[PDB]
């Protein structure tokens, strides 16, 4: 079945086109050059990965408590 | 001299703003019907369905009975609000 | 038969209780009942979306009716009320139309007034004073 | 499902919070076993929490039965005459305290579908809509196409 | 009427930022303020996070520029120093 | 074959009339972007999906703040058709410690350091 | 044709959108469409398109 | 307000008789108005299950007007169940045969397609 | 720029003249004053208010019950003031805020009367031929509020 383009559809398309045209403009003017940018966030980026590594390395079985084992005796706690 | 709506049927609407402009005030006293606008008070299953249909401006279908299943399904103690 | 189910009656009854009000063998025969009950429950879950949707179309229908009494169109009313910085939802507006008709006429009047202020502003291109109801309360 | 279930409108017992709020819960009966794991939590509840609850809710009479039973229960009775039986079987003290407080907060009205989330006895102040509202009157009250 | 609201500098959704949502719904009858609403707490938290991010990114970029300027100055100083002998 | 699109540089060069149309100047450019995803990554290539994930734009209609730097800009260029970019405006200063909690980003794109719900 | 291209009041042209990939349109366009600028579609040619 | 419960209910759900003049009027516009009133959509108490529809009286249905060449072009199609029972007549032909037919059919079309329609 | 009277010479909608700002401001003062005077005297009967609470607008009156689909963290019998009143109406006047009426203007008071679970709600998922079937039962916490009073102070 043939499909046709309505006025509404054209309006919807131009609306999106208007947004992306403005997007182009705001991408036009960078605050820093590529040379100025180099290595500015390096320290933070590094520390962030050490945080990830620390999490990975810290994996180990949880502690086991004597209290937890003994508390199962309470299943037969009764009144006198 | 200006009215947003004709104030002759329901109520006379007057719109206002408080000095600050934060609150809209509407005054709507009820409109009473004049005396002049008033008027003085004066002083066989087949055929049956047809009669009822005509009388109440309905189709014939309403007036036919329904079976036991539907009758007994109906709630005889329905919840009442207000 | 070292182990066999002794509680099958209750398992059947859990499904069957939901089937009681169905017609035909669906209401009593488990094989048929279970299938219809699954459908019933699925419908029930999906109906929540429709309930909300249907209420809103009902409100819009009612608002449209009440606005049309005052010679105003639905878009006109809603649009201009928003521009007057009044935030009344469709549920409440429909309620007002039914129960507080004097208040609704007031709101219709306000919407109509704002609409004319808009038209005057649009017609009066350039430097002109803002409409009395047109001006907006600023929050910071 | 709704079609498979009874419904009611939102209501109060005797216009509860209109004049003064009256706590609907009247009596609370606990069946607890001296020996038995099911009633363990229940026992601990009776040991620590029930005295304080009784002090907090003087309008409610609390009965503690302490008899042999496989499942411990709480029976809640309300002023309207509703009775609710709730199993506290194999429940912690926290769970039981929660449940008991819920019973105190609840009225005697059935926990079924409530048709409208609001209830009013005076919905209209200006007057309910009728076709003749928003209709203008005519002189002599003449119908359309009426000579006299 | 979202587009109009955006023109007036408000959120398109009235349920967005503004006094209609952000203010407390209720208070005690005697006058004591209510404990803060859970949604509002969440909103305050997200906003604080956004602001913390804004300051951090700003600081990083300005620090980056300062570092670059120092590097350029060092290169210039080095090249003028080498002119000796 | 459908491939990655490389965009010519000329389209990212702002004309004077563009500077008139949108409130910006080539000297003293904006420091930060506000980026919101306004279009789904469904029916869109994997690389665009991945770049959306990196920028932290998984959820639609949520504003995220990014550095206006070539590397970030490069990522925004790939998914420019899925996003809306506005400059972050600071009518007052960027928030201090005392006013860090009491902040709000308005729809105009300006972050206000004071946000008490009282009218003017 | 040149005059129509210069005279056009429509802000949006096929060429502009296609080259910039403005709506992710390259997804539904041929690589040949960049050069053809939307004037050519298969063997057929549209003289009425800018 | 301040009515008894029964008269209040009675006033609210009452049926109202409206009059329309069809002289020099398109059938579709008359139908549009009639459809609104017949369904009860004009009433703010409207609901599908409330059967709050109202009586509509239309006069001068012989004196309706059509825009364009709709007297000639517009065709009304009916089939008696029997083979070779397909009959197509122009609007003009139908109008001469039955003056009320065109307005009736227009309204019928615009009414919702459920058991309430009839 | 005269155009002779034809069908399309003039717009179909009638010409609308809005009152002069000066006269209108004066008129507004008079209207506000008389409404204020009614509030002072107590000419008003029953009041209705449109209140914003828990995401929803509630048209409330005195002795009205409302069901809130969340726990309010309030003991039963506790009286609270509902802030965020949008509209307050009487028989003869309505006051509506932009978007909220001031605290000084209007006060609505309610009390917590009931804290309950909702009736069980079934969540069911099914996809044919996939062996996909899930069932969940949910109960939502609920609060019932009795709207005790709506009061208006002469502050206009």
């Amino acid at each position: 079945r043939p499909r046709f383009v309505s006025l509404r559809a054209k309006q919807n398309m131009i609306r999106r086109l208007e947004i992306e045209a403005e997007n182009h403009y705001w991408l036009s003017m960078p605050y820093m050059t590529r040379e100025q940018e180099r290595g500015h966030a390096a320290v933070r980026r590094r520390e962030a990965f050490e945080a990830i590594k620390a999490a990975a390395t810290s994996k180990f079985p949880p502690h086991r408590f004597i209290a937890d084992q003994l508390d199962h005796l309470n299943v037969t706690k009764k009144w006198s | 001299t200006y009215s947003p709506l004709p104030d002759d049927y329901n109520c006379n609407v007057e719109l206002a703003l408080t000095s600050d402009g934060r609150t809209i005030v509407c005054y709507h006293p009820s409109v009473d019907i004049p005396y002049e606008h008033t008027k003085p008070i004066p002083r066989e299953e087949g055929p049956m369905i047809e009669q009822l249909s005509k009388m109440f401006f309905t189709t014939k279908h309403r007036w036919y009975p329904h079976g036991r299943y539907h009758r007994c399904r109906k709630n005889l103690n329905p919840p009442k609000d207000r | 038969l070292r182990n066999r189910v002794t509680d099958r009656y209750f398992r059947i009854q859990e499904v069957l209780k939901h089937a009681r009000h169905f017609r035909g063998r669906k209401n009593r025969c488990y094989r048929l009942a279970v299938r219809t009950v699954i459908r019933a429950f699925v419908k029930c879950t999906k109906a929540r979306y429709l309930k909300k949707k249907n209420m809103r179309t009902l409100w819009i229908n009612r608002i449209t009716a009440a606005s049309q009494e005052h010679g105003l169109k639905y878009p006109a009313l809603i649009g201009n009320l928003v521009k007057c910085q009044v935030e009344l939802n469709r549920k409440v507006l429909a309620d007002l139309a039914i129960y507080e008709p004097k208040t609704f006429k007031s709101l219709a009047a306000l919407a109509s007034r704002r609409r004319h202020e808009g038209f005057a502003a649009a017609l009066g291109d350039g430097k002109e004073p803002e409409g009395i109801f047109s001006r907006v309360v600023q929050y910071h | 499902t709704a079609r498979g279930t009874p419904s009611r409108f939102l209501a109060s017992v005797l216009h509860n919070g209109l004049g003064r709020y009256v706590q609907q819960l009247q009596r609370l009966s606990f069946s607890v076993s001296r020996d038995g794991a099911s009633s363990r939590g229940a026992r601990e509840f009776v040991e620590r929490e029930v005295i304080d609850f009784a002090r907090r809710n003087p309008g409610v009479v609390i009965y503690v039965n302490s008899r042999p039973c496989c499942v411990p229960r709480v029976v809640a009775e309300y002023l309207n005459g509703a009775v609710r039986e709730e199993s506290i079987h194999c429940k912690s003290v926290e769970e039981i305290s929660t449940l008991v407080q819920k019973l105190a907060d609840q009225s005697g009205l059935d926990v079924i579908r409530i048709r409208k989330p609001f209830h009013t006895d005076n919905p209209s102040i200006q007057g309910q809509w009728h076709p003749f509202t928003n209709k203008p009157t005519t002189f002599r009250g003449l119908r359309p196409r009426e000579v006299q | 009427g979202g587009q109009w609201r955006l023109q007036q500098g408000l959120a398109a959704n009235p349920s967005g930022y503004g006094p209609l949502t952000e203010l407390p719904d209720w208070s005690y009858a005697d006058g004591r303020p209510a404990p803060p609403m859970k949604g509002q707490l969440r909103r305050k938290a997200e906003r604080e996070t956004f602001a913390r991010r804004v300051v951090l990114l700003s600081q990083e970029m300005d620090a980056g520029l300062q570092a670059w300027q120092l590097r350029q100055q060092k290169l210039q100083e080095e090249q003028r120093k080498q002119e000796n002998a | 074959k459908f491939t990655r699109s490389r965009i010519p540089e000329k389209v990212f060069q702002a004309s004077p009339e563009d500077h008139e149309k949108y409130g910006g100047d080539p000297q003293n450019p904006h420091k930060l972007h506000i980026v919101t995803r306004i279009k789904s990554t469904r029916r869109r290539p994997y690389w665009e999906k991945d770049i959306i994930k990196m920028l932290g734009l998984e959820k639609a209609h949520t504003p995220q703040v990014h550095k206006n730097i070539p590397s970030v800009n490069a990522k925004l260029k790939v998914v420019k058709h899925l996003i809306r970019i506005k400059p972050l405006k600071l009518p007052q200063g960027l928030p201090a410690e005392e006013n860090m909690s009491n902040t709000c980003l308005k729809s105009t794109g300006e972050l206000v350091v004071q946000w008490h719900l009282k009218p003017v | 044709q040149e005059e129509r291209e210069r005279n056009n009041q429509n802000p949006w042209t096929f060429e502009r959108i296609a080259t910039a990939n403005m709506l992710g349109i390259r997804k539904v366009l041929s690589p040949y469409d960049l050069t053809h600028k939307g004037k050519y579609w298969g063997k057929f040619y549209m003289p009425k398109r800018v | 307000s301040s009515f008894s419960r029964a008269p209040q209910q009675w006033a609210t759900f009452a049926r109202i008789w409206y009059l329309l003049d069809g002289k020099m009027q398109p059938p579709g516009k008359l139908a549009a108005m009639a459809s609104i009133r017949l369904q009860g959509l004009h009433k703010p108490v409207y609901h599908a299950l409330s059967d709050c529809g109202d009586h509509v009286v239309i006069m001068n249905t012989r004196h309706i007007a059509f825009s364009g060449n709709k007297w000639e072009q517009k065709v009304y199609s009916s089939h008696t169940g029997y083979p070779g029972g397909f009959r197509q007549v122009t609007a003009a032909q139908l109008h001469l045969r039955d003056p009320v037919a065109i307005v009736k059919l227009a309204i019928y079309g615009m009414l919702p397609k459920n058991l309430h329609r009839r | 720029g005269y155009v002779p009277k034809t069908s399309l010479s003039s717009p179909p909608w009638p010409e609308v003249v809005l009152p002069d700002p000066v006269e209108e401001t004066r008129h507004h003062a008079e209207v506000v004053k008389k409404v204020n005077e009614m509030i002072v005297t107590g000419q008003y009967g029953r009041l209705f208010a449109v209140v914003h609470f828990a995401s929803r607008q509630w048209k409330v009156t005195s002795e009205d019950l409302i069901l809130i689909g969340n726990e309010l963290d309030l003991a039963c019998g506790e009286r609270i003031r509902l802030e965020k009143v949008l509209l307050v109406g009487a028989d003869n006047f309505t006051l509506l805020g932009k978007p909220l009426l001031g605290k000084d203007l209007v006060r609505v008071e309610a009390t917590v009367i009931e804290k309950t679970e909702s009736w069980p709600r079934i969540i069911m998922r099914f996809r044919k031929r996939k062996n996909f079937k899930k069932k969940r039962i949910v109960t939502t916490p609920q609060t019932v509020l009795r709207i005790n009073s709506i009061e208006i102070a002469p502050c206009l």
